[PDB]
């Protein structure tokens, strides 16, 4: 795929997309369409595969929401692409999205107790561990 | 440091107040003839002066007043006091009165005024309804009833 | 309890602890934590006027 | 990184999910409420702390909890 | 294609909705339950779009309510009028205009409070007197012609008919005829009637006022005919025109002059004189008439510009479509859609246009005063000076306001694609880092100036000081201005104008100190009306300070205008809205991130700048500028009038603006503990309101700091307390109390912090000038 | 814990917020009623202060006759009490007199009023401005020939939410407290410097 129609602006990349992470969204266009950066102003998508790179996740994010909520577009996915080369998918994991309930995640995060069960800070003194353990 | 033995004395015995009192006199003379209208007119000064001279001054030759119960000077702050209670007890009692009456929140924005000139009214007397519910506890609410937060 | 009952809340960092709500809905199935449905005549901070309880933090008062 | 929980109270209306712009948050089967599902934070080293997921969260008092905890790049939101 | 599309009562007239406040927009309809229902209500009744997404609808509630405020401003104009008429010493100070102070406010005699009324008021007709009023609106009345207070009655009436013709048409227009969304779009029509009708034939009608009715009354007191004689329809009757004007209305012919283009008779009552009448201080009435004649000309013809409908003219939207380049892409393409369907677009120019006009109003007053005797009236002056310059900055802030509005609500990225506006949003990151260099650079190399000299001057350098008696800084691009301008009237390039406004005449002086009476324009009172304004060190430091000031005050709303939708920061800003606390205190922390409080921000930048500039007008035109002369020595004695500044010790004689506003320590002694002896020892006479509302506005201004330093979390858990203990007695109300929300809180706050801190000033300026 | 946020004490004394749910929660901790103490703490002992310095100063200057009949309506304090005694203090320096050895509490005075005023800015304006402001200043660096080949070793971010309270109530205080000191020290060595002390018993 191709980059989307763009002057360039003073938005987007800095030395960290260089040295630390960068990020890659792609989606597929039917209709060639005008849509905005979240980096600032404006750019048209082609009638194809198009590929941006953003300095954020949540830019990646931003645009996809963006996609979806004006343009119906549906199968983005984000990618962290690495200064050596490496491009590691991260959205979305599973190929299910986060919305629909998919038997075969993990639960992560999860405290069997409602909030107020949680213990006191004098319990867990003179320890890293957190009272929401 | 200059100890004032005697802080306070009739204010007609104090020389600062007779100053004072014949300078508000001659400037509510001097607008009664050739003048304008004014708040205190020669007669309005004169009974001024009048309620102010057995009243305790300090040297300045003002009024002060003493809040200590004492009965002599009962209208100073005890007086007042009652007058105060009563009319600020019936907005008080009578905004319960118009609360526990209410249909709803819409209640609160548009006042209901037969309901209002009712509790206003009655809350003129509010001490022949609320120290026979302050007495009962019928003026609050039982412990389990009101929300608090964690401890 | 059932539907429709008054009943007092003891969860205490429920927004509504120790008020008076109306039993909405009470799940007639298994496996389920906190299966009442109370709802209450003040909203909390997020305009909200409902929540589930387990029967343990209810009491009834009716 | 920050920390966010979820707790047992969750009535699976995946409402967090649906708020949090990092996709952060997850839902997985469940048996412990009607919905038969539950948030999950498997992806909490994207986490900013925004703490739009508390604010879409309905329970009395919430079902999912953002601890701010140490900050990264991700974290502090940097594009720098 | 100009047309008139109107729908027939499409809202029926009714009181129903009265009994349900919150009907127009989802959430509130649904009632209170909380207090946070009660502020929401006021702040988005005026907010038309929020409650509904049709333009047209939203196009008609905006016409019907300029119509009521229109009625507003007319039944306020009505009340001027009226109080001039009836409450006034309108008789006596027209035979008195320089020894009797006007007074249009007396004040019931309860609580003492008619102190309040003064004399040097008291006259004639107005026994009692009353407030000193310093709105200058008995010198405008004059200049226009008015003699009696009769007169003034009957404009009270008439400005109460065109405020009840003015919302009759509100109602008429909205339930009656209300128009359809395309009579709005016809822009090119509008313009067409507002330039050549209202602005062009307004001045038009103005000017047969000016020649008919201000001309010949001002023709009648100059020959010392006493106002209660004086014939107001003297310049309807062409024989009485023609002993005041006998070239312009004589036997050679009025009329026939003008057909004939024998238009060299008319120079008796329409002249290009330029400069102020010596015995008012004023501009001449035929230079205003004149002026007035030739504006609308030019207006006229400006209002012929645009097609409408009948071929010629042009067409915005093609000229806007061809004035594009390489260097700016697409250019000024899909403005003409954005200005035609953005309310806010429109606003935000009319804003920044109407703010900016009115500085130029106070400006211009000043040095160029129109009306007879107000330049020696100083408590006017100053009143009209600093109240047109507040008035001037809100709007800005305003402007800056509505474009982010634009910018959230009404910005479309298929309209700007590579046109002017999307290519300055490519840059924003550019714009804004030098900007925020240039008030850096400006910030140091100003106020560092006044910070060096405080510092010089208390380690006893003052040799090293910036100053006039030190290394200067002589602002030499503004004297070169002063001295083109001196020489313009008469000179090459203005050869038959006979003057200008004597600020310029700075030539042929090095400072406000060394000026005698030759030089001055001092009236009959001996008081000084306008001078040459010397501008020296200290006036190139505060033009810089100046600078900073207003280049902040872009810097905030300029980011938060091109960052209102979207930052590194929060890439999706726009969907929170204009309006939002913050995005939560993740990314470190989000508070205020939001375009309306750069809004909020920039308001008191706002207020720093206007602070400065009213600060500077008072102290430079009481040091340098007004004051009395002597009819000995030609002296002239300036209001405060000359500090020597020691150096060495030879002493040196500067102004006291030239010798102490160069530091800091120089405005808190010589400029506010000095001149607020006035206000401060006001009790006990009639300035005593002034140090009431001096006292008050320090206790409004103090009172806003609650509201901007805490966060609403404590207020919350307070009221929970509070609630606590209404609940246990049964007084708990069933609208549940909450903490104002974070962005009422910072609202709250810069209006209170406004308030106070501008009736301060206001209290300090009136007090100051109308004690001397 | 309250009811806005029953768990508190899992979050610890001091935190900024827990965000704009729930109504917006800006200055819930505990460390935040304790920043909002500070200020009352500090008008608090300025009205102490005062009222020790006007009526000593009353009593040193032979004008305690003034002092009971100024000091019972605001314009008295402000006039008789901080506009009266303040002019040894801002004429410690002048273009006309040169300077004195008040010019140091001059100097200090004026230096605590641009200190206190400072903290209105970290007090009034908030953190996500400053953020966006450095994110430009950030791009301007490193497009910036010469100048990008320094490379700061920490990426430069805006105070936290919390610093930004501290800071801006650190200066305030200083201010206040620097501004006060140069005017007590200064009204009363040049106005109220020395005095007897020795009395005659009373019997
Ligand atoms: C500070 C606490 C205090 C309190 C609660 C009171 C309360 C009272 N005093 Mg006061 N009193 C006080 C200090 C106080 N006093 C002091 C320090 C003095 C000396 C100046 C006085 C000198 C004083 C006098 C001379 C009288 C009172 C009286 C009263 C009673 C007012 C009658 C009434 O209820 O209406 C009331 C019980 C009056 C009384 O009749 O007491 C029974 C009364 O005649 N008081
Ligand atoms: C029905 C009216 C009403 C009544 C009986 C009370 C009673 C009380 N208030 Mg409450 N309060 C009220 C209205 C009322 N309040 C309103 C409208 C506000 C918002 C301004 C408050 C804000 C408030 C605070 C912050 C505090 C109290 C406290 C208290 C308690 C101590 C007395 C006091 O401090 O008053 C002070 C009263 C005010 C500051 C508000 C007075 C404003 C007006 C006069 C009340 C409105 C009258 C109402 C419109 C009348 C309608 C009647 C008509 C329809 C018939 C007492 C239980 C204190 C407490 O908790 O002590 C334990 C306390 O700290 N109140
Ligand atoms: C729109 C601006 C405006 C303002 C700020 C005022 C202000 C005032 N008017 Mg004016 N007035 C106005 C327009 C205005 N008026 C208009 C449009 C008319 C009809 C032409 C009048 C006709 C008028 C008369 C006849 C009188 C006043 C009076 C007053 C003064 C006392 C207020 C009062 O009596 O209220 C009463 C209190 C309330 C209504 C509380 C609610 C006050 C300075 C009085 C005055 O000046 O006394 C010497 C007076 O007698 N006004
Ligand atoms: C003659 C009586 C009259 C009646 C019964 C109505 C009735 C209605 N109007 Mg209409 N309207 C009228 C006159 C009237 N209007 C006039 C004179 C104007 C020109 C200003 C309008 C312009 C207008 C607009 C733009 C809108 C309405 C709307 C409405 C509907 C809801 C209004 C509401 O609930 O807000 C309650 C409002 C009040 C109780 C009054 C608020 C007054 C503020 C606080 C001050 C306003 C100043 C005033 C306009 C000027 C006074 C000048 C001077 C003489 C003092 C309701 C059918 C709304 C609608 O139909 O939406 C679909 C709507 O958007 N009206
Ligand atoms: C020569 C004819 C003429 C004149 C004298 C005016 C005068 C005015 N119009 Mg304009 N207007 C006109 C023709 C005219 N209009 C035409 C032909 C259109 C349709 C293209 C408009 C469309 C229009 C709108 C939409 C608005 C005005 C408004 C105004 C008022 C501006 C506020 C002010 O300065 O006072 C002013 C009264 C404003 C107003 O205040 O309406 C009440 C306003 O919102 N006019
Ligand atoms: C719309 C504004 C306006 C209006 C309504 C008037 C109205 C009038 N003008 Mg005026 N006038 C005006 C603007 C206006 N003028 C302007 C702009 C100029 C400068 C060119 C003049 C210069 C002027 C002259 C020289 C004369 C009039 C005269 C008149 C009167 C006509 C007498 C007649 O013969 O029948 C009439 C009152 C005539 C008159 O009789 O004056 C008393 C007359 O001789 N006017
Ligand atoms: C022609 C001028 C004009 C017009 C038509 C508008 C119109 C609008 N503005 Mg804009 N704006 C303007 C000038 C204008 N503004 C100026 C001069 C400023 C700088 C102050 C702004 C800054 C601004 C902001 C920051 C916002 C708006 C918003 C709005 C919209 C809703 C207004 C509303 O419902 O608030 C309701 C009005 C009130 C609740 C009353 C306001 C009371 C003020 C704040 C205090 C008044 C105190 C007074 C000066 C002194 C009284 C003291 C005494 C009583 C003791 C509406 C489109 C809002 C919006 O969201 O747009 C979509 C919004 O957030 N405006
Ligand atoms: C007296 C108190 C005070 C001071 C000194 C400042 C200073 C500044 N503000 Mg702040 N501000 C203030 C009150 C103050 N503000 C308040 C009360 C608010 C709340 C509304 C704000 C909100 C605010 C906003 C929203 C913004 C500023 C910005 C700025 C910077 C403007 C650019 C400049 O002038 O650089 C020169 C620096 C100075 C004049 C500061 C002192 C240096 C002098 C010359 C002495 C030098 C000493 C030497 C270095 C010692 C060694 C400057 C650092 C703007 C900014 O950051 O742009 C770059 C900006 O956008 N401020
Ligand atoms: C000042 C410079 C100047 O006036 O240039 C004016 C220059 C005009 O360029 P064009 O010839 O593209 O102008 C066509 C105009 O109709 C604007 O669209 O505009 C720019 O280059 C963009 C502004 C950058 C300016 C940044 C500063
Ligand atoms: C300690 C050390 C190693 C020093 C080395 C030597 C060095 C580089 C000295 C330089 C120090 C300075 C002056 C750093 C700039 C501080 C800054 C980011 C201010 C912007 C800012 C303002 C103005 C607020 O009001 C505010 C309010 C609430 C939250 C956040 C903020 C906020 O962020
Ligand atoms: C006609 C008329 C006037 C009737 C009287 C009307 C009736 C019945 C009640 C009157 C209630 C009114 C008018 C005001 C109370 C507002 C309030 C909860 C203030 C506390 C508060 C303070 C002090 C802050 O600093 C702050 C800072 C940042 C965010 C939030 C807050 C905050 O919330």
């Amino acid at each position: 795929g191709s980059t989307p129609l763009f002057g360039g602006s003073t938005g987007g990349l800095l030395r960290k997309a260089q040295i630390e992470e960068k990020y890659l969204i792609v989606w597929n266009s039917k209709e060639e369409q005008v849509f905005e950066m979240p980096t600032g102003g404006a750019a048209t998508m082609v009638a194809g595969t198009n590929v941006l790179y953003l300095a954020r996740k949540e830019q990646c994010h931003a645009l996809h929401r963006q996609l979806v909520s004006t343009f119906k577009i549906r199968d983005s996915k984000i990618y962290r692409v690495y200064p050596n080369g490496e491009q590691v998918l991260i959205f979305p994991m599973d190929g299910v999205p986060s919305e629909k309930s998919n038997p075969g995640r993990e639960v992560v995060g999860y405290v069997p107790r409602k909030i107020g069960d949680n213990p006191n800070p004098v319990d867990v003194k003179f320890t890293g561990k957190e009272t929401f353990d | 440091q200059t100890q004032v033995k005697d802080p306070l004395k009739l204010c007609k015995d104090v020389p600062a107040y007779q100053e004072l009192k014949t300078q508000r006199l001659e400037a509510a003379q001097k607008a009664q003839a050739d003048g304008k209208p004014v708040t205190f007119n020669e007669a309005g000064t004169k009974q001024k002066f009048e309620r102010y001279d057995t009243a305790y001054c300090g040297q300045d030759g003002y009024p002060h007043l003493i809040t200590s119960g004492q009965l002599d000077r009962a209208g100073d702050f005890l007086i007042p006091s009652v007058l105060f209670l009563w009319i600020a007890g019936a907005l008080g009692w009578a905004g319960r009165l118009y609360l526990a009456e209410s249909k709803g929140p819409e209640d609160e924005i548009i006042i209901d005024l037969p309901k209002a000139i009712k509790c206003l009214l009655l809350g003129l007397i509010w001490p022949v309804q609320a120290i026979p519910e302050l007495i009962s506890g019928k003026i609050r609410v039982p412990e389990d009833r009101v929300t608090i937060s964690p401890r | 309890i059932e539907r429709g009952a008054k009943v007092r809340i003891l969860r205490k960092e429920s927004y509504w602890y120790r008020e008076v709500g109306t039993v909405a809905s009470v799940d007639k199935s298994e496996k389920t934590i906190y299966p009442v449905t109370v709802r209450f005549e003040k909203v909390n901070y997020s305009g909200i006027n409902t929540n589930n309880f387990g029967v343990s933090e209810l009491e009834e008062v009716e | 990184s920050h920390s966010v929980k979820i707790y047992d109270t969750c009535i699976g209306c995946t409402q967090c999910v649906r708020a949090c712009p990092l996709d952060v948050l997850e839902m997985v089967p469940w048996d412990g409420n009607k919905a038969g599902t539950i948030a999950s934070s498997p992806r909490t080293e994207d986490c900013v702390g925004c703490k739009r997921c508390e604010t879409a969260c309905p329970t009395d008092f919430l079902s999912i909890r953002v601890y701010l905890g140490a900050e990264t790049t991700r974290s502090m939101g940097l594009a720098y | 294609p100009v047309r008139v599309l109107v729908d027939n009562d499409p809202v029926p007239t009714s009181t129903e909705k009265w009994g349900k406040p919150g009907w127009f927009e989802r959430n509130l309809a649904r009632g209170p339950k909380t207090t946070t229902w009660i502020w929401d209500l006021h702040a988005l009744a005026h907010d038309f779009e929020t409650h509904t997404s049709d333009k047209e609808e939203i196009s008609r509630k905006i016409f019907s309510a300029h119509f009521g405020h229109l009625a507003v401003v007319c039944v306020w104009l009505s009340g001027m009028f009226w109080h001039g008429a009836y409450f006034s010493n309108f008789t006596a100070w027209m035979e008195n205009p320089l020894g009797l102070k006007p007074s249009a406010q007396t004040v019931w005699p309860v609580f003492g409070q008619e102190i309040l009324n003064d004399p040097s008021t008291v006259a004639k007709g107005f026994e009692q007197g009353g407030i000193v009023i310093t709105s200058g609106l008995f010198h405008l009345w004059r200049a226009v012609g008015f003699t009696t207070t009769g007169q003034l009655a009957a404009m009270s009436i008439a400005m109460l008919i065109i405020a009840a013709l003015f919302l009759f048409a509100g109602w008429f227009h909205y339930h009656k005829r209300a128009p359809k969304l395309e009579w709005f779009q016809n822009v090119e029509s509008m313009l067409n009637h507002h330039l050549a009708g209202l602005f062009g034939l307004g001045s038009l009608f103005w000017t047969g006022h000016l020649i008919h009715v201000a001309l010949p009354v001002k023709a009648q007191l100059d020959a010392g005919i006493a106002p209660a004689q004086v014939n107001p329809f003297a310049g309807l009757d062409y024989g009485l025109m023609g002993q005041y004007f006998p070239k312009g209305f004589g036997p050679n012919g009025g009329l026939g002059a003008f057909f004939t283009l024998n238009w060299g008779q008319f120079t008796d009552f329409l002249t290009f004189k330029g400069g102020l009448e010596p015995a008012t201080g004023a501009l001449y009435l035929t230079d205003i008439a004149h002026h007035h004649l030739a504006i609308a000309t030019l207006f006229i013809i400006a209002g012929h510009m645009y097609r409408t409908n009948w071929g010629i003219g042009h067409s915005i939207k093609e000229m806007l479509e061809a004035h594009k380049g390489p260097l700016t892409g697409e250019g000024h393409r899909g403005l003409y859609e954005v200005l035609t369907t953005s309310w806010h677009a429109q606003l935000a120019i009319n804003l920044a246009m109407a703010g900016s006009i009115t500085i130029i109003v106070a400006h211009h007053m000043y040095a160029m005063n129109p009306y007879p005797y107000m330049g020696t009236d100083y408590a006017t002056q100053i009143s009209l000076f600093t109240h047109h310059m507040w008035i001037g900055g809100f709007l800005i802030v305003g402007a800056g306001a509505h474009a982010a509005i634009f910018m959230v609500r009404d910005y479309d990225p298929v309209t700007n694609q590579n046109n002017l506006l999307d290519r300055v949003l490519r840059h924003r990151d550019a714009i804004i880092s030098h900007l925020n260099w240039v008030t850096l650079f400006l910030g140091f190399h100003s106020f560092g100036l006044y910070v060096h000299n405080d510092t010089m001057q208390a380690l006893g350098r003052p040799r090293d000081m910036f100053a006039d008696f030190a290394i200067p800084l002589q602002p030499v691009f503004a004297q070169w201005i002063q001295n083109i301008h001196a020489a313009a009237p008469g000179g090459a390039t203005a050869p038959w104008v006979g003057g200008t406004s004597p600020t310029w005449y700075t030539g042929a002086l090095s400072s406000a100190a060394t000026l005698q009476a030759n030089q001055v324009l001092a009236l009959a009172n001996d008081k000084i009306s306008i001078s040459p304004i010397h501008l020296g060190t200290a006036d190139f430091m505060v033009h810089h300070i100046f600078a900073l000031c207003i280049h902040v005050t872009v810097l905030i709303l300029l980011k938060g205008v091109l960052f209102a939708r979207s930052s590194r920061l929060i890439p999706d800003k726009a969907n929170l809205g204009f309006r939002f606390p913050c995005d939560g205190p993740g990314r470190g922390g989000t508070c205020q991130s939001s375009a309306w409080d750069h809004v909020f921000l920039g308001l008191f930048w706002m207020y720093n700048t206007i602070s400065v500039v009213i600060f500077h007008f008072s102290w430079k035109m009481q040091s340098d500028v007004w004051g009395t002369v002597d009819r000995s020595t030609g002296a002239v004695n300036h209001i405060i009038g000359n500090t020597d500044v020691l150096l060495g010790g030879q002493t040196v004689a500067l102004s006291q603006y030239a010798a102490s506003s160069i530091n800091i320590n120089g405005w808190l002694r010589d400029f506010l503990w000095a001149q607020s002896s006035a206000v401060i020892n006001s009790y006990g006479g009639p300035l005593s309101a002034y140090g009431l509302m001096f006292l008050g506005a320090h206790f409004i201004w103090a009172f806003s700091l609650m509201f901007l330093f805490s966060g609403r979390g404590y207020w919350q858990e307070l009221i929970e307390s509070i609630v606590w203990a209404h609940n246990k007695l049964k007084v708990a109300p069933a609208i549940q109390p909450r903490a104002l929300s974070i962005t009422q809180g910072r609202a709250v706050g810069v209006a209170h912090y406004l308030l106070g801190g501008i009736a301060t000033t206001w209290a300090f300026f009136l007090a100051r000038f109308l004690a001397l | 814990g309250s009811k806005l946020m029953p768990d508190k004490k899992d979050f610890g004394f001091a935190f900024p917020c827990d965000g704009p749910g729930r109504g917006g929660t800006c200055d819930i901790s505990a460390w935040d009623a304790f920043y909002l103490a500070v200020f009352w703490m500090l008008n608090t002992i300025g009205w102490v202060t005062f009222y020790w310095h006007w009526k000593w100063i009353s009593i040193w200057g032979d004008n305690v006759a003034q002092f009971n009949a100024s000091s019972t309506y605001l314009m008295g304090w402000l006039r008789d009490y901080l506009w009266a005694n303040s002019a040894p203090l801002i004429g410690g320096y002048s273009p006309s007199g040169g300077t004195n050895a008040l010019s140091v509490w001059a100097w200090m005075f004026l230096f605590g009023h641009l200190v206190w005023a400072t903290g209105f800015m970290f007090l009034i304006a908030w953190r996500g401005y400053w953020q966006e402001l450095i994110e430009t200043l950030v791009w301007a660096h490193e497009r910036t020939p010469l100048a990008n080949l320094v490379r700061w070793k920490d990426k430069p971010v805006a105070m936290s939410i919390v610093q930004g309270r501290l800071v801006g109530l650190a200066h305030f205080t200083i201010g206040y407290i620097l501004t006060y000191a140069a005017f007590l020290i200064a009204s009363t060595a040049a106005l109220y410097p020395n005095g007897p002390a020795a009395f005659t018993p009373a019997i």
